[PDB]
């Protein structure tokens, strides 16, 4: 059904398996020669990559959150805030 | 002399109860385990069973012939395998022994020791020799057998130390004491009703001077005096047991000058 | 084990250097920890080692049997007629330094069966080899060089720790794993699919 | 199963002491403990060994080929 | 009994009081009698304590039977767990048994069902009554070897090609 | 060896138990862990 | 005073298991059920003829040592002459931490 | 169920496990051995082809190595034949099963698995010898021992994968358990033990020690601490070193029973900015405890640093007990002659109190007591004497014994045993009995056949006088055994039965999980918590804190917590707030002053609605005892001058804070509404502890560390709560079927065969019961 | 750079509750009838029987690593014979206008009492202990 | 089966150097020297004497793991005094009491009987 970005209603944070996910998720990508969006400080290690790419918040996806009834509200790594 | 000094006490062929003075605890221990693992010394280490009808199976012999004692007083002559030039061996690194046993006696033959034969040149040395202090004259018996039984082997003996292997450390034991009245306090005694009564003395309490009660803790004191006693299996005299102790641990300490130089 | 269902494996191997001596010179074959005895309260185990350390120094195959007229007052005599602590304890000094050791330790004999089952007989490991033939799953056994288990229950873990991805792995591409097609239409594996 | 040349725990050589030892049995007729004192066994480590082991080989050997 | 209770004063103080017990059950009577707390009587038969006093006062006593089972080892679990239970068990509408015959015959689709006791004999009157599965189910994916919607599986992850533009 | 040469079975009211009647004919400490528990008594 | 008959000796209620367990009177009653399954995992001499047995496999323990610590049922049980284990010095304490 | 819902499967190892103290906690020991044969199919890339070409070239058989190469044609290319093994040029986006390193996460267990814990991750550090080599106190959530237990390891293989184990099922992570709102690994045999000896008064230690100590701590900032002792000899005291491995800033007051600040018995504990200054290290105070050590760490410091703390901790104290050596034997269980007499009479004087009472009932001289026959009123007394005896007989023993046998040593760090056992062994075993009953008749009226007809006497019915030392007599040591053989019995049911009810449970509940509108619901979508566990908060962040608004007298309350600035007496001094005399008087302070107090007061009432028991303690999200402790300490408050806050500061900002913790997020009534509610019991507390006179007269606040102790409190706060993805179904039931397993077992039906009873919903329970008041 | 307090006691009595080596102390002060003391003390090393004439002193000096030696020939305020240096952990008001304060050297507790303090005794960590005689 | 060779005890493999020296930035004025192929027998030793120099702010060793033969030693000094010459010392300075010890003890073996 879809919501807009406002009538937002989700945790403004970012759950551990979304992270934990993302990260996973990025790495694989990072480790399939996909672009890397950070300055390697001469990192060699995806997932690693992906821990850097998620601290400088330059990780350029969005994590869809399905709602019991179906509709879904949309977050970017961006916005989503990290404490964990 | 200059340092560290010694009192032998007791002293025969097979042990040199003794006293060391005037030494860091360390260092007595150091030289402890020195004794024990690392003198070089000489033992069989490769078996070449050629035939076998006993009831013991060959690798059994086997580790038996390695435990068998060998001579070693000369062993710092007798380049170790892996450093002489020979493709496996040679009168220049070991020692070679066959041995040969048939049933011919209608009463169980013994194999003892002493049946070992030498077939490499010694190069005019003691070692490589089935060390002996059994009364009769036979030492050490390998494995028995009956009719018709066989036993044709050959070894070849090599360097290596009780790192490597028990086999070859000449050790085989060593007391070692200190402050028999517990006067550093290194102990704390447990008892029921009274240490001193349940808890035995030793020997070596007389030759040091015993407690008096009034006196307060001492502490600045430290461990001189220990009371040890090398004992042995033979390969070497008790002395060597505990001289080349001192040497050997030396050598090393050497070679950490000698590393600290070549870097 | 000893003889008081006193089972328990080896964890390391130590030599004469590192091992805590006995000023006497001996020193232990085995060293286990003080622990297992409060609870399993087998006392028996820790008198066997009393009964034997005397019989030991006598040379009189000492009686253990049942229930009898022998004590442990009657034995820590024996022990001390021959010199050594009567509970058995002895002082002994810390292998690596030399130093003593501030307490005691409870040292003597004590008969050992050495069980069957020992370590390279199960260490087994696998990674894709022979598969089934009607599942098309690891075989079992680490004898057929087959795969583990990986269960309803650990399963039930995975799901717990939210693992998703994972669990799916050790499913699919870890094990079965398998492309089939279907008709959009009529739901089933029907379809006749030339691949070429 | 043959006497145990060397004890397990000390390291001492004790694979000639068995006949020496049987001896002090049969013939000398005495008890254990002391014989052991006799043949140089001191401690029980170095004790035990001789004292326990159970000779079979003299069992093995009586059967044939 | 050791019951505490507001001293006038303010404290907390042991005012014990006598209190009988029982060894039968019939609470829809001994509720009715003259001497005793109608609002504190409890029995530990909840079956009992749900049919008189009301469904929620049920779930109030399975969960505080059940609790008394973990506390009686001396044990300590959070309540929620024990709570999620006791109240898995009891909205559907009275006392819906953690059994074959009672959480495994809800609207639950059947390949879920299917993993529990009665496999066959439940898939079988699912094609006969053309049963419809969600494939919501955590079985169920897994059945089909399909990443399920659990933890890290709970939403999706997309490239917002837009957001992969500012990032160079 | 001779342990399994004095063993018992006994098929499929609280056997497992050690009865009293059991002292003297049966051994009361050898017997297997769970499963089978007391099922299988050892002479 | 009415004693009809009197027992050999208390401890051959016991069976062959038990019989090896030394002062088995001084056991948690259940840490003598347990040894009295694992002296049937451990290793001796099942026979003294296995030179020449063929039976797929078995062990047998190279030097074999019968018991300080025994029980007179032993005689009976043919201990001293296949033991199943070895007097071995023992040390309770702690040491490395392994 | 044998083959879809469970599978054998591919990358996977088992062996038997052995403790290692020199792994860190979150590693474990791969053998070569495996790791040779385990691989992980790594992709080309830039980053790697160099070290990828070399493992290649490296080879399958030596160890850093691999096995196995696969271009885009998907052609396996196996390193051990082919001709063209040591040639090979690498080309991104082909992959290399590469051998397993160190360093590669995987996932670790062991069954049965019943907990999330039954299986956790572990960084792998290939070891030689042939067995999986895990920290010890990573060994309790396993629940295994060395005795010969094997344990099976599973070996990840996306990129994406692995991120799943690292992130959420490393031990690090599982420190501290939800099933039970505390850590659940610890300290245990060794470590425990020895961390206790190394601690008392008594325990100093000398420089060249101390030295190496030190030096073992990874750690150590290289700062020879200051010798607590300096005059003769300079000494160093257990808990000094200790407390090296103790990071700065931990915090920990305890209070045992006879503790003064001063704790004579040096009981209690406190640790300050990480520096033990007080009592013994124990179970206590190291063990996976409620308000633990590491329960702080963790919390406090992180999953890491609380990983890295085991680690240290074990390393110290292990290293120092392997000299100061330890030990157990015979003569631990003898204790002083006479306290045996002084027992063999304190039994035989057990004896004839029941003799007394047995004649006493051979002539119908006994009461009836209601609902109990003659016979079961005679025998309910009996073994409470027996019993009576049996564990007095104890305390004698458990006494006698000095502060130097081992035994105690250890009941005394917890690291093993307890008292019975010290009872049974050293003074008296015990009166056996089975269902109940003491050993019954089955023989025709009597035990065995060793006795007379009728002989009700304790020496028949299966009392065993004796202590293991002694030991027990042919008719002591049957019926021991009968008694013991009964445990053998059900424990293997306890085992079966409890098996299954585990299983249901789950099966019951696996579709269970918080869903992102923080409601708790199933397959289908209906609703079961509409909020999980009555307050959104993930178990994992809950401690015991005290509610201290309930208990106390109607007195202390108004000295406490009332605050009048209308009278010379009932204001705050002005030694306490910097406008202090400027205020006295003022009237419209007074009325948030009141409206405070108004509230504390509601809050009263309401907590003495919901817990009429009058307990205080209870479990709940961001410990406020703590944060406070921290910000003390954190900006030196001096307990002398003054502070600075305003008295609007403060009511104005307690109530601005509660208005930030947010669990539900709603934008309208129906759920702005469930908010407040799912908070109120905290807020209580809150308003509890942030209340003026308590905020500068207890805890001497400046402006500074309240508006930080604010800060925290939102923020770890926001951290409780729970996230949506949690799947809490399987977890719930784990977390009950359990400790299910763990039951190894004043007369009704209890226990495992109740809670059989319970999910089955049956009708007929053997014990109906009821209680009416 | 100073010195923070100075007096002499007498030991009322010594405590050694299963304590081999280390046994507390409490004692009355030789001037204000306010002044007790209660400290823990090494027996061993520094022995002490019932009523004595001992001499207490504080003062923070004479935190980077501590050095061993050489300071054979360098400044010593070891004019004593027992020196122990720990942390004070509490300020406690034992009512009216008395303050006391507690003490821990790893282990080794002390109590103080007394009043004129109020300057001289600092809050920090720093606080070497000494005692003569 | 994974057991390794025994004589990984004492004999370096594959490059390897008795010594490693890498210096500890923790604090100044201080090294990190690894010892391949030995253990507590020549650690504790050196690490005794090496205590005596009074020039020496700090001394200790520890053996990594049971399974390797290595370890690692910890010397601190008086800055202007490099550590590395200690070490040198303290090591002549065993060999020295060492070179007495060897004689003393011969002088009166051979003053025996027996
Ligand atoms: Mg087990
Ligand atoms: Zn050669
Ligand atoms: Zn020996």
């Amino acid at each position: 059904k879809a919501i807009p970005k406002d009538q937002r209603a989700t945790t403004p944070y970012m759950t551990k398996y979304e992270r934990a996910r993302i990260l996973g998720t990025r790495a694989l990508q990072i480790s399939m020669n996909a672009p890397v969006f950070v300055d390697l400080e001469g990192e060699t290690d995806p997932l690693r990559i992906a821990m850097k790419e998620l601290a400088e918040k330059k990780i350029p996806l969005v994590i869809r959150r399905y709602l019991p009834d179906g509709s879904f509200e949309d977050w970017s790594v961006e916005e989503l805030i990290v404490d964990l | 002399e200059e340092g560290p000094q010694v009192k032998i006490r007791e002293a025969s062929k097979d042990n040199v109860d003794f006293i060391l003075s005037n030494v860091d605890l360390a260092m007595a221990n150091s030289l402890r385990r020195v004794m024990i693992a690392e003198i070089p010394t000489l033992a069989i280490d490769s078996v070449e069973v050629e035939t076998n009808t006993t009831v013991l199976a060959d690798e059994f012999i086997a580790h038996r012939l390695g435990l068998i004692p060998l001579q070693s007083m000369d062993i710092e002559q007798l380049e170790y395998s892996r450093d002489c030039f020979c493709e496996d061996h040679c009168d220049k690194c070991s020692v070679v022994l066959t041995l040969q046993a048939f049933g011919e006696s209608e009463s169980t033959t013994n194999v003892y020791s002493k049946d070992l034969v030498i077939v490499s040149n010694l190069m005019g040395r003691n070692i490589g020799h089935p060390i002996i202090q059994d009364k009769e004259g036979n030492g050490v018996l390998i494995c028995k057998l009956r009719k018709g039984q066989e036993l044709k082997l050959t070894c070849v003996a090599k360097k290596g130390i009780a790192k490597e292997h028990a086999k070859w450390g000449p050790a085989a034991a060593i007391e070692f004491e200190y402050d028999p009245w517990n006067k550093l306090k290194h102990t704390d005694y447990w008892y029921e009703q009274d240490s001193a009564k349940e808890w035995p003395q030793s020997k070596n309490c007389e030759y040091e001077d015993p407690p008096n009660e009034g006196d307060p803790f001492d502490y600045k004191a430290q461990a001189d005096t220990f009371y040890m006693n090398v004992e042995s299996v033979g390969s070497i005299p008790v002395d060597q047991v505990v001289v080349r102790g001192i040497d050997t641990l030396q050598k090393k300490v050497a070679s950490i000058l000698l590393a600290l130089t070549q870097m | 084990a000893s003889r008081h269902g006193q089972k328990g494996t080896i964890g390391i191997t130590y030599r004469r250097e590192d091992m805590p001596f006995t000023a006497e010179g001996i020193v232990p074959d085995l060293i286990i920890n003080p622990h297992a005895i409060p609870s399993r309260m087998t006392v028996a185990h820790l008198i066997e080692c009393l009964l034997s350390k005397v019989a030991a120094l006598s040379g009189n195959e000492g009686d253990a049997s049942p229930f009898t007229d022998i004590t442990v007052e009657g034995i820590s005599k024996l022990l001390r007629e021959h010199g050594y602590q009567s509970r058995g304890f002895e002082v002994m000094y810390n292998g690596h330094t030399g130093k003593k050791l501030m307490a005691q330790i409870f040292f003597g004999p004590t008969y050992y069966q050495r069980l069957r089952h020992m370590v390279d007989d199960k260490i087994h490991a696998r990674a894709r080899g022979p598969m089934q033939v009607l599942t098309r799953q690891p075989v079992e056994g680490r004898s057929r060089d087959g795969g583990l288990r990986f269960g309803e229950m650990e399963r039930d873990c995975m799901i717990a720790h939210g693992a998703a991805s994972f669990l799916k792995e050790r499913l699919m591409e870890a094990s079965d794993a398998f492309r089939v097609h279907i008709c959009g239409i009529c739901g089933l594996m029907t379809v006749i699919a030339k691949l070429n | 199963m043959i006497v145990p040349v060397r004890c397990f725990s000390c390291g001492k050589v004790v694979g000639d002491k068995w006949e020496s030892y049987l001896n002090l049995l049969q013939e000398d007729e005495l008890d254990e403990g002391t014989a052991l004192s006799r043949l140089g066994l001191k401690r029980y480590c170095c004790r035990r060994m001789i004292l326990t082991h159970v000779d079979l080989i003299e069992k093995f050997l009586r059967y044939n080929p | 009994y050791d019951r505490k209770v507001p001293s006038p004063t303010g404290e907390y103080v042991k005012e014990p009081e006598w209190v009988l017990e029982t060894d039968g059950v019939n609470l829809s009577e001994v509720m009715t009698v003259p001497g005793i707390d109608p609002t504190r009587i409890y029995t530990n038969s909840f079956i009992d304590i749900m049919e008189v006093l009301g469904i929620e006062a049920g779930r109030a006593a399975l969960y505080k039977e059940v609790y008394n089972v973990i506390a009686s080892d001396g044990s300590y679990v959070n309540y929620r767990h024990m709570a999620l239970l006791v109240d898995v068990m009891t909205t559907q509408g009275g006392l819906t048994s953690v059994t074959r015959h009672g959480f495994n015959r809800s609207n639950t689709g059947a390949l879920m069902r299917c993993s529990f006791e009665e496999t066959v004999e439940i898939l079988f009157e699912a094609g006969a009554s053309a049963e419809l599965d969600d494939c919501r189910g955590v079985s169920e994916n897994v059945i089909l070897g399909q990443m399920a919607p659990i933890g890290t599986g709970a939403f999706d992850v997309m490239i917002d090609e837009e957001s992969l533009v500012k990032y160079m | 060896t001779l342990s399994h040469l004095r063993r018992t079975n006994t098929p499929i009211a609280k056997p497992r138990q050690l009865h009293n009647t059991h002292w003297g004919l049966v051994c009361p400490a050898e017997t297997p862990e769970g499963q089978a528990c007391g099922l299988v008594k050892n002479l | 005073t009415t004693f009809t008959h009197c027992e050999i000796h208390p401890s051959m209620i016991l069976g062959v298991a038990a019989s090896i367990i030394p002062f088995p009177d001084h056991n948690q009653s259940p840490r003598n059920t347990y040894q009295s399954a694992m002296g049937k995992q451990a290793m001796g001499v099942f026979l003294t003829n296995y030179n020449v047995r063929m039976d797929t496999m078995a062990n047998i323990l190279y030097y074999p040592q019968k018991p300080l610590g025994t029980t007179r049922a032993m005689e009976y049980l043919k201990f001293r002459e296949l033991p199943a284990g070895q007097n071995a010095i023992v040390a309770i304490a702690c040491y490395s931490g392994y | 169920r044998g083959n879809l819902m469970g599978k054998r499967v591919d990358f996977s190892a088992r062996t038997v496990i052995s403790g290692d103290p020199n792994l860190e906690l979150d590693q474990v020991g791969v053998p070569k051995s495996i790791a040779k044969t385990l691989t992980y199919p790594e992709v080309v890339t830039p980053y790697n082809i160099d070290r990828l070409t070399q493992l290649v070239r490296n080879g399958p058989n030596e160890h850093p190595g691999a096995k196995y190469v696969i271009r885009d044609s998907g052609d396996r290319i196996d390193l051990r034949y082919s001709k063209r093994a040591g040639d090979i040029q690498l080309q991104y986006g082909w992959k290399v099963e590469r051998h397993i390193m160190d360093n590669d996460p995987v996932l670790f267990n062991r069954q049965p698995s019943l907990h999330k814990m039954s299986m956790m991750a572990h960084r792998v550090k290939v070891i030689p010898y042939s067995t999986f080599r895990l920290n010890l106190s990573v060994t309790s959530p396993y629940n295994a021992d060395f005795d010969g237990d094997e344990m099976n390891l599973h070996v990840p293989q996306s990129e994406e994968t692995r991120a799943e184990l690292s992130q959420l099922c490393a031990v690090p992570l599982q420190i501290v358990s939800p099933q039970s709102n505390k850590p659940c690994m610890g300290i245990v045999q060794d470590t425990l033990c020895g961390i206790r000896k190394l601690t008392l008064r008594d325990t100093f230690i000398e420089l060249d020690q101390v030295l190496n100590m030190l030096y073992w701590v990874p750690d150590w900032d290289g700062v020879i601490p200051t010798p607590a002792i300096i005059k003769p000899k300079p000494l160093w005291s257990g808990k000094q070193i200790l407390s090296v491995a103790i990071p700065n800033g931990i915090h920990l007051q305890r209070f045992d029973e006879g503790t003064t600040l001063l704790s004579p018995k040096d009981n209690g504990m406190l640790i300050i900015d990480g520096q033990i200054i007080f009592g013994v290290v124990e179970k206590k105070t190291v063990g996976s405890s409620n308000g633990g050590l590491i329960h702080v760490v963790t919390r406090e410091k992180g999953p890491q640093v609380c990983a890295k703390l085991f680690g240290n901790i074990q390393k110290v104290v292990n290293f120092w007990l392997l000299h100061n050596g330890f030990s157990t034997g015979i003569g631990d269980t003898i204790a002083d002659g006479p306290t045996m007499r002084e027992i063999t009479e304190t039994i035989a004087e057990a004896k004839k109190k029941v003799l007394d009472v047995t004649k006493e009932a051979q002539a119908n001289l006994l009461t009836a007591k209601h609902g109990m026959t003659l016979r079961e009123s005679f025998e309910d007394n009996v073994v409470r004497f027996l019993n009576e005896a049996r564990d007095k007989a104890g305390r004698l023993a458990e006494v006698n014994l000095k502060d130097l046998n081992n035994v105690k040593q250890m009941v005394m760090a917890g690291s093993k045993g307890s008292f019975i056992n010290i009872a049974q062994m050293s003074a008296c075993v015990g009166q056996q009995s089975v269902e109940g009953k003491r050993i019954a008749f089955g023989f025709v009226d009597r035990t065995l056949p060793h006795f007379s007809k009728d002989d009700y006497s304790p020496e028949s019915k299966g009392f065993v006088e004796n202590s293991y030392l002694r030991g027990l007599t042919p008719q002591e040591f049957f019926f021991h055994a009968m008694g013991g053989r009964e445990g053998l019995i059900d424990t293997a049911v306890k085992t079966a039965e409890t098996g299954y009810i585990q299983r249901r449970l789950v099966k019951a509940l696996e579709d269970i999980m918080v869903h992102y509108d923080n409601t708790t619901r199933n397959s289908l979508g209906n609703v079961i918590q509409f909020i999980y566990g009555e307050d959104g908060m993930d178990a994992a962040h809950i401690e015991k804190q005290s509610l201290d608004t309930i208990g106390g007298s109607d007195a202390a309350f108004e000295k406490r917590y009332r605050v009048d600035l209308l009278n010379t007496d009932h204001t705050l001094d002005p030694s306490l707030l910097e406008s202090g005399s400027e205020i006295l008087g003022d009237l419209k302070l007074q009325v948030l002053l009141d409206e405070e107090y108004k509230q504390l007061v509601k809050d009263r009432k309401f907590l003495r609605e919901v817990f009429v028991d009058g307990e205080a303690n209870w479990p709940l999200p961001v410990n406020i005892r703590r944060i406070i402790q921290n910000a003390q300490q954190t900006f030196h408050i001096d307990h002398t001058k003054p502070s600075d806050l305003t008295i609007k500061d403060i009511v104005l900002g307690v109530k601005d804070l509660q208005e930030n913790l947010l669990v539900l997020r709603g934008k309208n009534e129906i759920i702005q509404n469930a908010q407040r509610d799912a908070v109120t019991l905290f807020c209580c507390l809150l308003r509890s502890r942030l209340a003026t006179r308590r905020v500068l007269q207890e805890y001497r606040l400046t402006k500074q560390a309240f508006d930080w102790v604010l800060s925290n409190i939102e923020a770890q706060f926001l951290r409780s709560v729970v996230h949506p993805g949690e799947m809490v179904g399987v977890l719930a039931a784990q977390s009950i079927g359990e400790p299910a397993t763990q039951m190894t077992l004043k007369k009704v039906t209890s226990g495992v065969p109740r809670l059989k009873e319970i999910l089955n919903v049956a009708k007929n329970m053997k014990t109906p019961s009821l209680t009416v008041y | 750079s100073n010195t923070l307090f100075d007096d002499i006691f007498q030991v009322s009595e010594v405590d050694p509750g299963r304590y081999n080596k280390v046994c507390r102390i409490e004692a009355a002060s030789t001037t204000q009838d306010q002044c007790k003391l209660t400290l823990d003390i090494n027996v061993e090393l520094f022995p002490v029987a019932a009523q004595d004439s001992l001499t207490v002193t504080i003062a923070s000096s004479l935190t980077r690593s501590w050095r061993p030696p050489q300071a054979g020939d360098r400044s010593l305020a070891d004019d004593y014979d027992y020196v122990m240096y720990g942390t004070a952990y509490k300020f406690e008001e034992v009512s009216k206008d008395l303050i006391a304060v507690y003490y821990s050297f790893g282990g080794l507790l002390m109590r103080l009492e007394g009043n004129y303090r109020n300057l001289n005794n600092l809050k920090q960590e720093n606080a070497y202990l000494l005692i003569r005689r | 089966m994974n057991a390794p060779d025994r004589f990984e005890l004492f004999l370096l493999g594959e490059g390897e150097s008795k010594l490693k020296i890498d210096p500890d930035t923790k604090a100044p004025n201080a090294v990190v020297i690894t010892f391949e192929k030995e253990d507590h027998t020549l650690g504790n030793l050196i690490r005794a004497e090496l205590l005596n120099d009074r020039k020496v702010l700090f001394a200790a060793y520890k053996v990594e793991h049971p399974f390797f033969a290595r370890f690692k030693l910890r010397i601190q000094t008086t800055e202007g005094y490099d550590p590395k010459d200690a070490l040198k010392n303290a090591c002549n300075s065993i060999i020295n009491k060492l070179g007495a010890l060897k004689t003393n003890f011969e002088t009166e073996w051979n003053l025996q009987t027996l």
